RNA sequence: UUGAGCCUUGAUGUGUAGGAUAGGUGGGAGGCUUUGAAGUGUGGACGCCAGUCUGCAUGGAGCCGACCUUGAAAUACCACCCUUUAAUGUUUGAUGUUCUAACGUUGACCCGUAAUCCGGGUUGCGGACAGUGUCUGGUGGGUAGUUUGACUGGGGCGGUCUCCUCCUAAAGAGUAACGGAGGAGCACGAAGGUUGGCUAAUCCUGGUCGGACAUCAGGAGGUUAGUGCAAUGGCAUAAGCCAGCUUGACUGCGAGCGUGACGGCGCGAGCAGGUGCGAAAGCAGGUCAUAGUGAUCCGGUGGUUCUGAAUGGAAGGGCCAUC
RNA sequence: GUUUAUUAAAAACACAGCACUGUGCAAACACGAAAGUGGACGUAUACGGUGUGACGCCUGCCCGGUGCCGGAAGGUUAAUUGAUGGGGUUAGCGCAAGCGAAGCUCUUGAUCGAAGCCCCGGUAAACGGCGGCCGUAACUAUAACGGUCCUAAGGUAGCGA
RNA sequence: GGUUCUCCCCGAAAGCUAUUUAGGUAGCGCCUCGUGAAUUCAUCUCCGGGGGUAGAGCACUGUUUCGGCAAGGGGGUCAUC
RNA sequence: GCCUGGCGGCCGUAGCGCGGUGGUCCCACCUGACCCCAUGCCGAACUCAGAAGUGAAACGCCGUAGCGCCGAUGGUAGUGUGGGGUCUCCCCAUGCGAGAGUAGGGAACUGCCAGGC
RNA sequence: GCGGAUUUAGCUCAGUUGGGAGAGCGCCAGACUGAAGAUCUGGAGGUCCUGUGUUCGAUCCACAGAAUUCGCACCA
RNA sequence: GCGGAUUUAGCUCAGUUGGGAGAGCGCCAGACUGAAGAUCUGGAGGUCCUGUGUUCGAUCCACAGAAUUCGCACC
């Protein structure tokens, strides 16, 4: 965003409903490590690929 | 993405001329070509994907047969370009002939599961072309399942760079670039890597085409 | 001489087996057949031997191929694909190499002319050079400019508005000093949850692999405990803890109001849906919180049912992502 | 000397030589918008840079840094010049969704590419420059003799306020 | 920098927040002049308890010292510090 | 009046010691148990069963001045509300009282509902 | 991170027929020396940068990843 | 006062992830020299300031103290 070791945003679209969002991952440590099951349409909770696909 | 309809109908539409279908005898067939770029012994990049065309032709394809008694009259009504019994393939054993002919001159060898042994006999003049067969259902009311592998190409490349199939015949090129396209998807979904291509074509009896894209 | 397209002309191949000189990639099962159109038999001559030339057979005999045999891999018949590169044609750019009616004559001869300006030609000279118009470059204090906060037991240094705490300083609230102690320029792949579970030691005594020590069974039963950077304070129905089951931190509004100055920052009766959390009673906007940014103006960017000086599409606007 | 009349009255320094430097020459300078008038009625021993500090010697020495510039063996990456890839405007092809060819173009940092300078090299008038702690002379302690430290480096070509 | 004839009652102008602040600035008044209004607002008598200005202790940590020994630690001496 | 069980009023006279008695009632231990539940090891800790046995305790009281703790009458800090004084703010004319100190104080209190002498 | 390149011994680096995976400088050691340097010659030497997939057999072919690296993007 | 450096082998000071304590050099042996040094291979040489904490492990950091030392605060 500015640095290196900082706090980056990762666009996130979801699973089903396109929407999508951002804020707060990290460089630091290891990335391979998320998914998710939440909904922006919030009428079920299913697939979340995230920013990431875990 | 491969391509899209338009790209083929728009492409097709001069394939069938008499400059492009240069007529020996009767009514010939049209075929997609699709050749790439990348290829290589992986797995990522191999096919089979049988596709039984959206818009049959005026010319069906070969389709051998081999059913059971109970549904065998059924079968008799409903247009196998040949039939042998569950039977009679007792009979069949050593005849080198019949076995490099039937794989010749037929495209597909659909046998009830009593058939077992279909699988044992005709592989050795089968396979190094790539042709196949598949069980039937044991049922009585299977013509469209008959008619099913009576219209049905196969996506060949499990090792070479290039894939080529029948896709029509000479009347109509509208409804077969939807039959091209329902190649394309099953293609696409199997195979998931895109800029791999070299080219896109169509063919004759003959002479091809530098499709659009 | 050297660069870009382009086949008009060429060409970079010998091993067994297959009576036989096998680039790969594909279709299927046939293909040629008018006698002057095709092979097929057999001679003869060139030689960088991997080319071919030139004589004569015969020819609606059936011959090449899945069809019978071989192999590391088929072959008859149409498709497909031209390049690493040469000779030339046909399309064409550049740098050297120079000649030279540009040009300049601030060089002569000739010449209007008892002529310093000055008109014009034979000639002589160098030479596309000159001329400047902006673009890239530092090079110097060779115009002009400004004096850019404040804190001053008057100045130069050393400190702060920042946004924070404790000291100091007169309790609502505050009021520094080149004054006392010390300071955010950050923070989760979890320091994540809602049910559940409670009890940690020193030091005394024991016992495979010691020689202070690390799970223990017991003391006495002390409420003599631990705080992963900085710190104050939490406080034990533990939050420390830590294993099972797994990541809700709902979309939207809100009576009530705390109130303040345009931002704002706080939370909730009750109502909608259905949204997930548990048997149930029922419960709730996630790292212990404190320290963590834009006056805001110009920007940019990405999706639309919100629009756009007669329209239609559409600039540019509106809604808000995204910073 | 009379030269800064205006603090000093020179206790200022204007000499003048020269290695080097700008011109092989419509020369260096351009003041005036068009001058070619200083230099020129003239050549790099004419005229100008920056100085010089009588005269005469003497300029030892030492290239780190930093200048003066010059160059090309070679990279940082440009006006120059445009691989390509993604777009726009749009024929053809689509009952629709929408694909999508030239041409015209947008937008590439394709690729060459040194002004600086990494560098390569010459500079003694360019910019300044002489490190310390550990051990010492038939006495003081002189401070000649000494090991080293990646320090760029210890008072020197003198005469002693 | 200066109020160019009179008169009369309300009326400290002169500050809480700061301010790339320097007798310079955004709203403000404890203000009047005109609207709107209630037991509005304040000292007392009281109701009810957090403050911690005082003040007082040795409880805590921090400790005076005199007594008495709390395997604490010294002196003297045997000895191999 | 005396004894128990459950639940409150109770923020410390609402804290310990030494003991000495108590019950097949109350608790509970204790001794079984795949379980329900699973100790990320053990029923020790909740539990499920309740046989068999006594109070080891759990849990309660009765005696109790060892150790916390209680405390009059009065005197006093020091000070609003004042008048006068006056080396380091006193002394009166009043609002009233923590502590020093002495007489002197001890193991609290109270209720709701069921069941027992 | 857009696309090429590389990573093989300590460091520079061969590795292109997919069949043995190694040379150079240096290190060790012997010979030699009077003792070193040198010269000669033996020996030593690995995360084949990662892990699979494909193959009878993988440094090798392919894919994804990290680092070293070259040029590169940019008006949130 | 604050903030930095430093107390690491005879000499000169390098070094610290925070788990090993270094070499230019001086000594020692080894032999070549009667010997010694050069040069040589082997081997060695330590208050890593003290205290407390963080930590697996503190020479190192953080913090309290001690001490050498420097720039500035003074006018």
């Amino acid at each position: 965003a500015k640095g290196i070791r900082e706090k980056i945003k990762l666009v996130s679209s979801a699973g089903t409903g396109h929407f999508y969002t951002t804020t707060k991952n990290k460089r630091t440590k290891p990335e391979k490590l998320e998914l998710k099951k939440f909904d922006p349409v919030v009428r079920q909770h299913v697939i979340y690929k995230e920013a990431k696909i875990k | 993405m491969l391509a899209d309809k338009e790209s083929l109908i728009e492409a097709l539409k001069l394939a069938l001329s008499t400059e492009y279908n240069v007529k020996r005898n009767f009514t010939q067939s049209v075929e997609i070509i699709l050749t790439f770029k990348g290829i290589d012994k992986k797995g990522d990049l191999k096919l089979r994907e049988i596709v039984p065309l959206p818009k049959q032709p005026s010319k069906a394809k070969r389709v051998l047969v081999v059913p059971s008694s109970e549904q065998l009259e059924y079968a008799k009504k409903a247009s196998p370009k040949v039939v042998i019994t569950r039977e009679e393939l007792q009979k069949l054993q050593g005849q080198k002939r019949p076995v490099k002919k039937l794989a010749r001159q037929n495209e597909w060898f659909l046998i009830n599961q009593e058939s077992a042994l279909a699988g044992r006999i005709l592989g050795p003049a089968l396979g190094p072309r790539g042709k196949f067969p598949t069980p039937l259902p044991n049922t009585a009311d299977i013509s469209e399942y008959i008619n099913r592998f009576k219209r049905s190409v196969l996506v060949k490349t499990k090792d070479q760079p290039q894939v080529q199939v029948f896709i029509g015949t000479e009347d109509k090129p509208e409804d077969l670039a939807e039959n091209a396209i329902a190649v394309l998807n099953a293609i696409e979904n199997k195979a998931k890597v895109e800029t791999n291509l070299r080219n896109i074509y169509v063919k004759t009896t003959g002479k091809a085409v530098k499709v659009k894209r």
